[PDB]
């Protein structure tokens, strides 16, 4: 139903037959121009291997009060700014994650150092208990 | 330009008391969606994490 | 990694002012301006016959296609409950 | 939204990688087990050639609706499509216009003369009568 | 090179059979959805008929310029109105030249009316004259 | 801009409506009148199929513009497909390295435990040595 790159309701969706998965015609035509292989599995693929495939022509409903005004002005405008913030939340989630995988990393080894003192002070405790 | 102008604003107003229940309905039922596509990715977290 | 989009894009986003849209139509040099919104309200009356022709219900027969593509979501959610509750299981024993 | 084959609603998507038509999982699982190959276009196929429908990757996606860039450069597009019919139809009136205009003046244009010849001839037998 | 109902650059030509024409397949596939017949020969067409033709070489891309989108959106409104005020002057004069043309055939229906009186005239000329 | 038999730019672009692929007059009339048939696909075609002379008419042809109607839209496809292509592929580390996360808090907290659990071991041994 969705195309596996771009997020989208795909109008011309075309198939992989190395990794089966739905992508936009366009967008997979330019992955493979770019380096030619899958994008999900990073096999061999290239334009003639695709498929194309046959679909119930989905229809969207342009809202009643549609005019050249109106989507020339504000609809365009509107789709610009939801691409550029989404973007860059998108990047600051990015940094804070990994910040937070290095924290995650950091604590993990200091666990890993804790359990390995106790490890030697435990078992010659057991030790000292059965002398 | 302003008789077609209060026409069409007059066959919005047909149609945009007619589909503005499907609006808000279609604009419910894709609330939900998004409700369910993080969550649906939170299962995809909560399997290979676990 | 992008084209040359990104860099407008990110200058457009730290600099934060929106791209210059249309803002000819609606006003109305004057003359073709207002040709224009005479073709462009006679599209649009034209636009809202096709609507109301059909109706309520090619709204209607997308909202039926709307639930259908909902219910696969919520029986993916149930596959997935099952599954980890069966490793959590396994893990209890 | 609906299988081709059966023509219910399948709750258990699986599309092939040969002649896709979304399929339900059961009955497309049944076909293959019956006959290796796909049931529309009868091309070859595998349980394994198929895949459920999945959520694409962990970029969101949003609703088909007006709002999309796509659909409004898909819209303007469509519009001027309409436009561009609607200029043949005023341009290709205008022709046959035109040709009956050239003709209609043509036809005036040399009744004229002979309509000035009938002035002169009416009133040159009058003064001729008249005088004797 | 220019398809003969939009004018426009076909990017999916066809040709029709029954009339030598390369349209645009999605031009002509509305106009034979409302009506079955071809727009140049007005001569019974269906959809099969059709022969999907091949351009590959012929596509250039338009590389407008370095120039900034924010203006672009300006030129592609501003080519919307001209092209609005383009097909209205389009429609007017053809209005115009159907009115011509019938107040041109008015007199020319008159001017055959007068023929007859004329010409009456000139038998009682020539019935004076034999006298 | 090549015609399909010669390879050279064709001043007279004609199209044979069977097999479409422009030509040149001279070299399709030729092969014409060698055989009545096309040089793409075999198949049978005359003289009078082949259309001629171009076709600027009713259109008023505008050079390919830089700024006018459509590349602009075109472009902002074009920009608008890199977008996503971006967010895809951002989004993707982005919740592969949230499931790192997730495994890391979890693993964190179970080894968390066994400190906890050896800490009073050793506490219990420490008292059980000393009162000996």
């Amino acid at each position: 139903l969705i195309c596996s790159i771009s997020n989208e309701v795909p109008e011309h969706p075309c198939v992989s037959p190395v990794s089966n998965h739905v992508y936009e015609r366009r967008l997979i035509e330019k992955y493979i121009a770019e380096n030619g292989t899958d994008p999900i599995n990073n096999q061999p693929l290239s334009e003639e291997q695709l498929i194309d495939i046959k679909v119930a022509h989905p229809i969207r409903p342009k809202p009643p009060s549609a005019t050249s005004i109106p989507a020339i002005l504000k609809a365009l405008q509107d789709e610009w700014d939801a691409v550029m913030l989404h973007s860059f939340t998108l990047r600051q989630q990015l940094q804070t994650t990994r910040q937070e995988l290095s924290h995650a990393l950091y604590q993990h080894d200091a666990a890993c150092r804790v359990i390995a003192r106790l490890t030697k002070e435990v078992t010659a405790a057991r030790e000292a208990l059965a002398t | 330009m302003t008789t077609e102008a209060k026409r069409a604003a007059k066959m919005e107003k047909k149609m945009k008391i007619l589909l503005g229940g499907y609006q808000s309905r279609a604009m419910g039922l894709m609330k939900q969606l998004n409700d369910l596509w993080d969550q649906i990715e939170q299962a995809h977290l909560e399997l290979r994490t676990f | 990694t992008d084209i040359m989009r990104n860099e407008f894009e990110r200058l457009a986003a730290r600099q934060p002012i929106e791209l210059l849209s249309m803002k000819r139509y609606e006003l109305p040099e004057c003359v073709n301006n207002s040709m224009a919104q005479l073709e462009h309200q006679a599209v649009r009356i034209e636009n809202l016959e096709l609507m109301s022709q059909h109706g309520c219900n090619a709204w209607k027969v997308y909202n039926e296609n709307l639930v259908h593509m909902i219910e696969h979501a919520q029986k993916e959610l149930q596959k997935l409950r099952k599954h980890i509750q069966d490793l959590n299981w396994q893990r209890k024993n």
